[PDB]
C-alpha cells in the first residue's frame, strides 16, 4: 500500500 | 451528488475513529476537505480513512 | 501527465492489447474512445478497458 | 472483474 499519512 | 470511493488497499486503523476497510469496498463519502484524511460511511460503520487507499467509484 | 492504476488483472484475448495486473501504473496516451484507452505500461503499449483503472495521482 | 466492453 501507499505510505499512510502522519495521523 | 453522493459520491463513492473504492478501496484500492486494506486499511487496518491504529486508532480509534478510523474506518477499517479491505480492497473493493466502496466507501460513501462524507467528507473530503483534509487531503489526507477523509470521512466516509461503509455499511453500518463511520470514521476516517487515508485519502490516498482509494479512488472514484460508479 | 495522467497516470491510471490497473483495478484487476487484465489478460487480453485479441491483438493490441496491454496486459496488466492490479496495482500495475500506466501512463495515459489516449482516451479518446471512452471504453478503450491508450497507454504506456513499462516497455509495452497498448489498449485497455477503462472500467479496469482508476487514476494514479503519483506523489 | 467487469465485463469488457467490445472492440471496434
Amino acid at each position: 500500500p501507499p505510505p499512510v499519512g502522519p495521523r | 451528488e453522493t459520491k463513492f470511493v473504492q478501496a484500492l488497499f486494506d486499511f487496518n486503523p491504529q486508532e480509534s475513529g478510523e474506518l477499517a476497510f479491505k480492497r473493493g469496498d466502496v466507501i460513501t463519502l462524507i467528507n473530503k476537505d483534509d487531503p489526507n484524511w477523509w470521512e466516509g460511511q461503509l455499511n453500518n460503520r463511520r470514521g476516517i480513512f487515508p485519502s490516498n487507499y482509494v479512488c472514484p467509484y460508479n
